[PDB]
RNA sequence: UAAUAUUUGUUUAAUGAAAAGUAUUUUAUUAUUAUAUUGUAUAGUAUUAUUAUAGUGUAUAGUUUUUUAAAAAUAUAAAAAAUAAAGUAUGAAUUAAUAUCAAAAUUUUAAUAAAAAUUAAAAAAUU
């Protein structure tokens, strides 16, 4: 850095997609429904109902 | 040259018995290497913080973490023979306790007193 | 909530010097400042002196509350904390005391007198019911040259005696304490012992006495 | 008067349909605290929980802790559960402490 | 007039003599060593 | 002197030296605290006002004062002063041969047994082993350190073990 | 039907407290420098919890001077010209 | 004691505990100290004056 | 050794400042002994 | 050498034979002192660096009195 | 500067250790053959540093804290091969007169001229 930077350039790496896309974004997710958690369509748990059908 | 007798600079045997601080009732005629003299003030603190490393592999006096007081030892009371390991040249320095008891009204006495 | 404090962070910073320390702890060293002014403003009466010069509140006495709260209100001193300056007046300064729950005892809210400081509180006058500027005076007690010390109202000239100092006489243990006629009796010869003690120190004196005699 | 000024003061913030839950010394800084939380206002309790449960975030996990919390005593103070929402979100700036990062030739630091 | 200073200690007996000073200094030393007193002490480090 | 300082301006007062002395007195309460050897005045004053009044009363014949007369050898040897303290944790309920003693740092190993046999009677001692343990050292509530007297460990042994038995 | 390091040292005719020494290092046993860790040295204890010291919560680890003495270092009346 | 004192309601007279105003250094005083006679002092004091 | 961090060389730094005993010896006549005339 | 304040909290670099400071691990800081070192406060009984003396007479008279 | 560098604990032959001059052993501990007395565990270099210095004495105690799902270029070894870069967590340092910035060209002005004037045509983020 060859000086400050003021307020503007701190607030212009905010306007990146790259920015958005790792720290303010909303996760999707539904009701497990043989174990009743929050989760990620792809993502299960251990548990052996959740190995064979995994919903 | 030293007032304290020679076997407690080097020991009595080769193994070093009788080396470090020995303290002197100061009733008695046999004397210590104990003196708080300037010119011995190096030497003392030398015991205490080094100790003294023999050559026969063994430290004598301060080996550990605890460095002893030279000043709390008990008295002196004799001198390393190599037959009996310990000769008591005075007894007189060794503490005798006596108590005498069952003595007239002795008995009745409590170490308290009462109110009134 | 100290575990949930731990329960929050990353297992990946580590936080060394957990049981030991770099520097030696055993060493006296001094506070930071601030709690110094706590452990002062707390503690005033460790100072030298903080005890008041002829002390002439004694429990018993009845007494108004000049300033600060409960101002104009009659009291009787119930008892003296003396090292802190300090009085127990009845039913002024009355606040709550609680007392924590235990293995047997559920919390308990408690009504309590409490401290009041010397320098508010001045006596009421026994005849005139006024507030009186006590000065303390010596007076010959009955049968006695030692001119005990009593407190006289300046306006009225009314002499108030001091009350005793009696206390726990519940205190007693009969087997391990020796009883007074036991304590009393006299041993003490002293002539006798005298001439012994006199005679071994006579002995040594000369004995020294002659070797330096003989060293001469 | 002033201790009346108070007195209505608690009263009026007390007797509001709200809980306000509020944890010090939280054990993140400032910055990426403030970037966890910007993600959750305005969300019903039930998405805030969802999306603090869902995240590989610190931050998100210390305000679900606070969320939890919070919940507990806004159900101890007679709220319903199912109608709650975040009203207000915020990190202000807290304690500190200090470390020694060692330097090569002799230089030193504090993290 | 003070014959020592207001913030010294009073070592003595009531009677005037000196005579055990060194007892009395010494007792009150070992005595804010260890006072006997002493309740549950409220530190994380403690004798025993 | 090249050329000599002004020294006319400085009124008469020794400055501190920069390599300031630090106080003698030992701040140190932990394992490695050392005896100081080195004798004050104050050592030799407080002797002499312990043994006989040095400020007033007279100075007794040295004949006195070198023999075993002379009064803190005297109440030395009929007025003994040790505490002489039990572990009791050694003698509670368990049996042991061997009960656990403090001891004040100047006995000898000959000194306790003479000690036991005369006072408490404890005539049977097959032996005594002996550490010497500095002091507990504690901080209190406004972080105050104290050190607690230095005491020896005393394991004797005996011939009968020996319990303290605690009714329940 | 397994090992049994005190059956293995009765049968050796080892002194089973010494058979047990060969297998932890000299710094348990024998009184020698070693790096020892500070959170086996033992704790005075605290409001809420008892004291912690090194005789309860490892005495296996403990110095044995029964070894050391009859190992390490030398006997007396072997050298003893008097 | 403060906390007994003020549950017992006893009065208490002497402090419970003994304080060293010299913080341990009326020891390092020799032992048959005392202050000299000052003679003619400076002073409004010994004037005992009520009212001014 | 009076440098480092440990222990006894604080003590060393701090113990070895208080002052012993002074007397004036004043200096022995080995030559003339006045006791012998 | 020296591009920040002569304190042992302040920001940037320093150098030991200018600024010589002695070790302090976790040195609480100019505010608050965070829940780092409290959290050492309440395990291993004081301050990491042990220089602070550790006072807790204020919670003395809260639990124990 | 800095959503940065660093750190990042999934498998041990560091066997040994007097020369360390710091580390609450609550009683670390003989049963001795010997006599009293005294003393045994981790802090060298500002660090729990690259990793110690040296004298013992010995050879089968495996004697038991190193993250990770592409490619350039850097570093080793054989442009192939091995290693490392989106990462969750920690979080420094050089630098800082600045206005949301200063892109291209032309001449001028007291010495590059990011100084002028004129024409002009520089979006944002990341590497
Ligand atoms: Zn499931």
């Amino acid at each position: 850095p060859k000086r400050k930077k003021n307020p503007m350039q701190l607030r212009r790496k905010v306007y990146g997609l790259h920015f958005k896309e790792k720290y303010l974004k909303m996760e999707e997710w539904y009701y497990c429904p043989l174990c009743a958690e929050p989760k990620k369509p792809g993502e299960w748990c251990r548990r052996e109902d959740c190995r064979q059908i995994k919903p | 040259k030293n007032s304290w007798p020679e076997w407690m600079d080097n020991g009595a045997d080769g193994t070093g018995y009788g080396i470090g601080l020995h303290r002197t009732h100061p009733l008695s005629r046999l004397r210590g290497n104990l003196k708080r003299s300037p010119s011995h003030v190096p030497r003392v603190l030398g015991m205490m913080i080094q100790g003294v490393w023999h050559k026969s592999g063994v430290k004598l006096y301060f080996r550990g973490g605890k460095p002893p007081n030279p000043s709390v030892h008990p008295y002196l009371t004799g001198e390393p023979c190599p037959l009996y390991g310990w000769k008591v040249t005075d007894e007189s320095v060794i503490r005798q306790f006596n108590m005498p008891s069952i003595d007239g009204t002795n008995f009745r006495y409590k170490p308290y007193v009462a109110l009134q | 909530r100290l575990e949930l404090l731990e329960s929050m962070r990353h297992p990946r910073e580590r936080d060394f010097y957990q049981d030991h320390t770099y520097h030696n702890q055993w060493l006296r060293r001094d506070l930071e400042k601030h709690q110094k002014q706590q452990l002062a403003a707390r503690y005033k009466y460790f100072a030298p002196d903080f005890e008041i010069s002829p002390w002439i509140w004694y429990p018993g006495d009845i007494v108004e509350v000049v300033s600060g709260e409960g101002i104009g209100q009659r009291g009787t001193i119930i008892a003296v904390i003396k090292y802190k300056n300090e009085i127990v007046v009845q039913n002024i300064n009355v606040q709550d005391v609680v007392i924590p729950a235990s293995e047997s005892r559920p919390e308990q809210i408690v009504q309590r007198e409490h401290p009041i400081s010397v320098t508010r509180v001045r006596h009421v006058d026994p005849s005139t019911n006024e507030i009186c500027n006590i000065e303390m005076v010596k007076v010959r007690n009955k049968e006695t040259g030692e001119m005990e010390e009593k407190r006289m109202s300046l306006e009225s000239g009314i002499l108030m005696s001091i009350p005793p100092v009696n206390d726990e006489l519940e205190v007693g243990d009969p087997l391990k304490d020796t009883p007074i006629q036991d304590a009393d009796e006299a041993t003490y010869d002293r002539e006798a012992e005298q001439a012994v003690l006199v005679d071994k120190r006579l002995e040594a004196m000369e004995e020294h006495f002659v070797q330096s005699l003989k060293q001469s | 008067y002033c201790e009346r000024l108070e007195t209505e003061l608690t009263v009026t913030q007390e007797r509001l349909p709200q809980h306000t839950l509020l944890m010090k010394a939280v054990p993140s800084s400032w910055k990426k605290l403030d970037i966890d939380i910007s993600v959750i206002r305005g969300l019903s309790l039930r998405e805030a929980m969802a999306q603090c449960k869902l995240s590989l975030r610190k931050g998100h996990q210390i305000v679900f802790r606070a969320l939890e919390m919070a919940q507990q005593g806004a159900e101890a103070k007679g709220l319903d559960k199912e109608h709650l929402r975040v009203a207000h979100i915020s990190c202000y700036p807290g304690p500190t402490d200090k470390q020694i990062d060692i330097r090569s030739k002799g230089y030193y630091a504090w993290k | 007039q003070r014959k020592l200073p207001k913030h010294f200690p009073v070592v003595q007996a009531s009677d005037g003599s000196s005579l055990l000073r060194e007892e009395t200094i010494a007792c009150m030393e070992r005595e804010r060593r260890l006072p006997h007193n002493m309740g549950k002490l409220y530190s994380y480090h403690r004798p025993y | 002197i090249h050329k000599g300082w002004r020294t006319w301006e400085y009124q008469h007062t020794r400055p501190d030296p920069r390599p300031f002395p630090d106080p003698p007195v030992n701040d140190y309460f932990g394992r490695s605290r050392i005896w100081n050897p080195i004798a004050c005045k104050l050592g030799y004053v407080r002797k002499k006002a312990d043994e006989w009044g040095w400020p007033n009363k007279p100075p007794p014949p040295t004949g006195l004062r070198h023999s075993q007369e002379f009064f803190p050898f005297f109440f030395e040897r009929y007025f003994p002063d040790a505490e002489v303290r039990l572990l009791l944790d050694s003698v509670l309920n368990n049996e042991t041969k061997r009960p656990v003693f403090q001891i004040p740092c100047s006995m000898s190993k000959v000194e306790l047994v003479n000690y036991l046999k005369n006072i408490y009677g404890i005539d049977n001692v097959v032996r005594v082993e002996v550490r010497n343990r500095r002091g507990r050292r504690y901080k209190n509530e406004v972080g105050e350190i104290k050190m607690m007297d230095d005491y020896k460990v005393a394991v004797v042994e005996l011939d009968t073990p020996v319990s303290v038995e605690l009714k329940q | 039907g397994r090992f049994n390091m005190d059956e293995a040292a009765a049968a050796l005719q080892l002194n089973p407290a010494y058979a047990a020494a060969l297998y932890r290092p000299l710094n348990y046993t024998f009184h020698i420098r070693g790096q020892l860790y500070p959170a086996q040295k033992g704790r005075p204890s605290r409001p809420g919890s008892l004291a912690a010291s090194q005789g309860r919560m490892f005495p296996l680890y403990q110095r044995n001077d029964r070894l050391d003495k009859e190992l390490f270092r030398l006997n007396s009346r072997g050298l003893t010209t008097e | 004691v403060d906390r007994e004192v003020l549950l017992t309601g006893k009065s208490v007279w002497e402090c419970p505990i003994h304080i060293d105003h010299t913080c341990g250094g009326s020891k390092t005083v020799p032992p048959h100290a005392k202050k000299p006679v000052r003679y003619m002092d400076a002073g409004i004091a010994n004037v005992g004056v009520t009212d001014i | 050794f009076k440098q480092g961090q440990g222990m006894f060389s604080h003590q060393l730094k701090r113990l070895l400042q208080k002052k012993s005993i002074h007397r004036y010896n004043w200096d022995p006549l080995p030559m003339y002994d006045p006791r012998k005339l | 050498y020296q591009r920040g304040g002569w304190s042992p909290g302040s920001k940037h670099q320093k150098h030991m034979t200018l600024n010589p400071t002695l070790y302090l691990y976790r040195f609480p800081g100019p505010h608050g002192p965070g829940p780092y070192t409290m959290k050492y406060w309440w395990t291993l009984g004081c301050f990491p660096t042990g220089m602070e003396v550790p006072f807790r007479l204020h919670e003395f008279l809260s639990t124990y009195q």
